[PDB]
């Protein structure tokens, strides 16, 4: 007692950077009058310490005056969350009735010595958060009594130790923050108490080894992130207890192992971000607990199974950026409990299945970049729980405004590159979440509703590539919360609003191939964020505002074939950002103005089929033009 | 993916009163979907869009992530803390602008790797040190600006620096 | 301390 409290003090004293605050107060009197009850962090046995708890003390020194000799029934250690620096020395492995050993998040360098292995009693290791580089001594495999080992986020490097096999007992092995490297070794499939393997996050080469067939007791397999190899071995459908199971960011090849099917406690598989290829086996479907079922990322071929309908508690269906084909059977969308289905980089073809939003709790669903077509199931129509909805590149069809409803949590939605004809339905109103509607490239007739704009949320504005007629009102204001207004390719007719002005928020205007027909408004000149104005393709009838010079952002702006006259006001010089200039196609007269020369930021220009007369100046931009960028002139000189 | 997790660790250094970064959800598998961010043909971050956001924060070595992005547009706001060297990790890049800030500490000499940029602003910041020789070598600088920064050394002329007028150095403290 | 490591969802559209 007085020999190791007085050890104990004299560790205390290499502490650094200690206040008076410290619980180590309480360390003042070395006998056993107060040593074994008074000091923080000591427990004694027969008068002996057997147990230093020193969690979370911010502690700042070394172990290198730690009291070795001193202190021999030590048997539990807990120096966890503090602020010691250096090297674990071999001396810790004198402590032979030591059982609790734990070193985590601390500032611990240097390799961890195979003195370690002689500590026979040991039940629990825990070295963990630190940065502990080399790779693990075989010594560690005399640990017969270990359950826990946990040595994750560190520096650790080498293969597993395959003398890991004689540590039967454990049943937790943590290591997953590290650069282990090498295969895996068999051994390891022969622990018959594992319940938890984390080895993800790794630098593991190889084949997955076919005797992790016998861990039948082990819930959780994590050996994501690593650079893994061959086929998924098919007696890992052995792993009768395996609840979640995770091989996704590696390099696996060859097709799903059919034998998934026998895991009926299988709960959530990850084999995303592979090189997995062939069919899915329709044995998946017999996954009777599976829940979170994601594959996506892959070379997968030929079709969904119709088992699928099997899986009555699935959730999330990862399947996206693959090579599948053919029809969506009607099973996928049985699950009630679905809520986000990912198709999108696919080869899928024909309609989707009335199941499609059966439970009424679908959020997410994305069908990019396929070969759908058809209408709209009706239970999409109703589905009110929808969140973000990707239709993009297809062959949709239907009436807009009969085929979707209400969808008053519907937050993202792009329906682009379909055949979707008919008039916007006033219901997106009711959808008071959206922040972007984006629905260019269909056969959409028809005006704006009034209402779109008292969807204050919206952000970002797609109708681009249509057939919408009417013209933009002054509630156009209402939106100023929008930053993209992509309106270009359309029939829009009339005035364009002076309520642009109050869209400060806005970054991109797209209002080109259209027939707006009078003035530019002289009131837009208030866009501190703007840098592109498309106003290409349309009817404006007067001269260029002064007011859109003190746009400082620009750096794109077309304001070609048009009916724009007068002369180029020389304040154009202000647009200090300015990259692109496009007035061709109009009636502007005068002489381009020669303070044009100082603009460095210019580099394209095109004035061709115009009304002016005069030498260009000279920049960068105007030498490097084609001869097409001055056709059609009066007197340029 | 890399670039939308590059970008997922700016979102979290800078405070957001606005709400500007709301859209920026990290679970996509790219952040091309995002506002203020726009991606080429590729899928590849090509332009951030963040001026005038009143963002206040750091900024974040993550952002050399980004290899064809060719606009940064961070100007008028309240973000503190240094310029991180990694921006010169961007091989593809135009625009750096950086005015009207509170960043301060040097300028670093990694920017002469970006051999493709055109536009430098740094003007009203914070900004302390000497104008590195590699800024020389771009060839393709055309605009310049470090106004209103306190800066010590004589102007470098190395050659591309010769076209360019004392408006670009004023209030700089320089000479 | 300890805790087993959560695989993360994959991405999104
Ligand atoms: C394991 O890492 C030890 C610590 O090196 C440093 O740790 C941090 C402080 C950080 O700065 C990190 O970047 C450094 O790498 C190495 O020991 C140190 O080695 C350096 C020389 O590299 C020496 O100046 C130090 O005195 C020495 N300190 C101690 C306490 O030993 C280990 O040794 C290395 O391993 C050799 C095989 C070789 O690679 C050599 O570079 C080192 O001596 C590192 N062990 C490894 C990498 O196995
Ligand atoms: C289906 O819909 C979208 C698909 O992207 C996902 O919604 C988004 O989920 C993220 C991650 O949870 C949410 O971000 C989080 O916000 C909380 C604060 O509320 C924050 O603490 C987290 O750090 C993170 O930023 C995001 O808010 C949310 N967006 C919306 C509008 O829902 C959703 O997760 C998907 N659901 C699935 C995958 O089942
Ligand atoms: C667009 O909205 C405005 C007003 O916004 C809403 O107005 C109410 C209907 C209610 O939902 C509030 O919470 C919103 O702020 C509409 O203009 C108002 O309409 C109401 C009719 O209920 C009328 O009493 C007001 O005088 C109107 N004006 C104002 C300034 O409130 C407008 O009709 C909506 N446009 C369309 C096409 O529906
Ligand atoms: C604390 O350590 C002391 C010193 O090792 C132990 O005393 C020894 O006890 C063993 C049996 O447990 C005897 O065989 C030795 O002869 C003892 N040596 C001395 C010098 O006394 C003591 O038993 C330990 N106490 C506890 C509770 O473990
Ligand atoms: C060592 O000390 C830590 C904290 O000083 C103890 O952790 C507490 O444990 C109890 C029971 O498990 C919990 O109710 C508390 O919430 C924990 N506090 C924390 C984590 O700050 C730990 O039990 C101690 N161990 C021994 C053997 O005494
Ligand atoms: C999709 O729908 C249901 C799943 O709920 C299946 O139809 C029957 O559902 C009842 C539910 O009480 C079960 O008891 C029956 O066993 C199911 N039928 C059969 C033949 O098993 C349907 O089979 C599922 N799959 C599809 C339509 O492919
Ligand atoms: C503004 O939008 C118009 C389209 O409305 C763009 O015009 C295109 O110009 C290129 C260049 O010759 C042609 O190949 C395309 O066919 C044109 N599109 C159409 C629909 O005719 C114009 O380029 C845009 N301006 C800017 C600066 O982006
Ligand atoms: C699982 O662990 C228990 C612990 O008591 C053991 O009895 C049983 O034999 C083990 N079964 C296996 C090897 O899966
Ligand atoms: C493990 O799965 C394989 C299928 O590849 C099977 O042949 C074998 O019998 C299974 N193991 C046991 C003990 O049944
Ligand atoms: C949609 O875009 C494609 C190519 O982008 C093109 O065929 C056309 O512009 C549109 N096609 C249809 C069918 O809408």
């Amino acid at each position: 007692t007085v020999e190791e409290a007085n050890a104990l003090l004299k560790w205390k004293s290499t502490f650094t950077n200690q206040t008076s605050s410290s619980k180590l107060s309480s360390w003042v009197n070395p006998n056993t009058s107060s040593f074994c009850t008074s000091w923080y962090g000591v427990a004694c046995s027969l008068g002996s310490i057997i147990r230093l708890n020193l969690t979370n003390t911010g502690i700042e020194g070394t172990f290198e005056d730690f009291p070795f000799s001193s202190l021999p029934n030590l048997t539990f250690v807990d120096l966890s969350m503090n602020r010691f620096s250096g090297t674990i020395s071999p001396e810790w492995g004198r402590f032979s009735k030591l059982e609790y050993f734990d070193l985590s998040i601390n500032q611990l360098v240097g390799e961890i010595p195979p003195e370690l292995g002689k500590l026979s009693n040991l039940d629990t290791l825990h070295l963990v958060e630190n940065k502990l580089n080399g790779s693990i001594p075989s010594e560690i495999g005399r640990l017969t009594k270990v359950t826990e080992i946990a040595i994750y986020d560190n520096l650790l490097t080498g293969p597993i130790p395959s003398s890991f096999g004689n540590l039967t007992k454990l049943v937790n092995l943590y290591l997953f923050i590290n650069s282990l490297s090498g295969s895996i070794p068999s051994e390891i499939g022969n622990l018959p108490n594992l319940r938890e393997l984390c080895l993800d996050r790794n630098n593991l080469t190889g084949k997955i080894p076919s005797s992790f067939g016998n861990l039948k007791n082990v819930t959780l397999l994590n050996m994501f992130e690593n650079q893994l190899s061959g086929e998924i071995p098919p007696e890992i459908g052995n792993m009768t207890a395996l609840d979640t199971l995770s091989l996704h960011t590696n390099k696996l090849t060859g097709p799903i192992p059919s034998t998934l099917g026998n895991i009926k406690t299988l709960a959530v598989l990850h084999l995303y971000l592979n090189q997995l290829n062939g069919s899915i086996p329709p044995e998946l479907g017999e996954m009777e607990s599976m829940i979170d079922l994601e594959i996506s990322e892959n070379k997968l071929t030929g079709p969904v199974p119709d088992s699928f309908g099997k899986l009555t508690a699935l959730e999330w269906l990862f399947l996206r950026d693959n090579q599948l084909s053919g029809p969506i059977p009607p099973g996928i969308a049985n699950s009630t409990e679905l809520t986000v289905l990912q198709l999108d980089t696919n080869n899928f073809t024909g309609f989707l299945p009335d199941t499609i939003c059966r439970g009424g709790k679908l959020e997410n669903l994305t069908l990019d970049d396929n070969h759908f077509e058809g209408p709209v199931p009706k239970s999409l129509r109703d589905c009110k729980s929808l969140i973000r909805v990707r239709f993009k590149g297809n062959s949709f069809s239907g009436d807009i405004s009969e085929a979707f409803g209400v969808y008053p949590t519907l937050n993202f939605i792009d329906l682009s590159n379909n055949n979707f004809h008919g008039q916007l339905s006033a219901n997106w109103e009711q959808s008071q979440k959206l922040v972007a509607f984006i629905l260019s490239n269909n056969s959409i007739t028809g005006a704006i509703p009034p209402e779109i704009w008292n969807m204050t949320q919206l952000s970002q504005l797609d109708l681009s590539s249509n057939r919408i007629t009417g013209e933009l009102p002054e509630s156009i204001s209402n939106i100023n919360r929008i930053s993209k207004l992509q309106l270009n390719g359309n029939r829009l007719s009339g005035k364009i609003p002076s309520g642009i002005r109050l869209l400060t928020n806005l970054e991109y205007l797209d209002l080109s191939s259209n027939r707006f027909s009078f003035e530019i408004p002289p009131t837009l000149n208030n866009l501190p964020r703007l840098y592109y104005m498309n106003l290409s393709r349309n009817d404006l009838d007067q001269t260029i505002p002064e007011g859109l010079t003190k746009l400082s952002q620009l750096q794109m702006l077309d304001l070609s074939y048009n009916q724009l006259d007068g002369e180029i006001s020389s304040q154009f010089r202000s647009l200090q950002n300015l990259e692109r200039l496009d007035l061709s196609h109009n009636n502007l007269s005068g002489q381009i103005p020669p303070s044009f020369k100082d603009m460095l930021a210019l580099t394209h220009v095109d004035v061709s089929h115009n009304n002016l007369q005069g030498p260009i100046p000279d920049n960068a931009a105007f030498r490097n033009a084609p001869p097409d960028a001055f056709e059609g002139n009066k007197d340029l000189c | 993916n890399a670039e939308g997790d590059a970008l997922s660790a700016l979102k979290n250094s800078l405070a957001d009163p606005n709400k500007v970064l709301q859209s920026w959800d990290a679970t996509l598998v790219t952040p091309c979907t995002w506002f203020h961010v726009t991606c080429n043909s590729d899928n590849s971050v090509t332009r951030v869009d963040l001026g005038n956001a009143n963002l206040s924060g750091q900024l974040v070595m993550q952002l050399g992530q980004l290899p064809n992005l060719q606009y940064l547009e961070l100007y008028s706001n309240n973000i503190t803390g240094t310029i991180p060297e990694q921006l010169g990790n961007l091989t593809e890049l135009v625009s750096l602008d950086l005015y009207l800030n509170n960043l301060s500490g040097p300028i670093p000499s990694t920017l002469g790797r970006l051999k493709k940029l055109r536009f430098l602003r740094l003007n009203n910041n914070s900004l302390s040190g000497e104008i590195p020789r590699s800024l020389t070598a771009v060839l393709t600088l055309q605009v310049l600006d470090l106004s209103n920064n306190p800066l010590t050394g004589d102007i470098p002329v190395n050659g591309s620096f010769s076209l360019f007028t004392p408006i670009s150095f004023a209030n700089t403290k320089l000479t | 301390e300890s805790s087993s490591s959560h695989s993360e969802r994959a991405g999104g559209r």
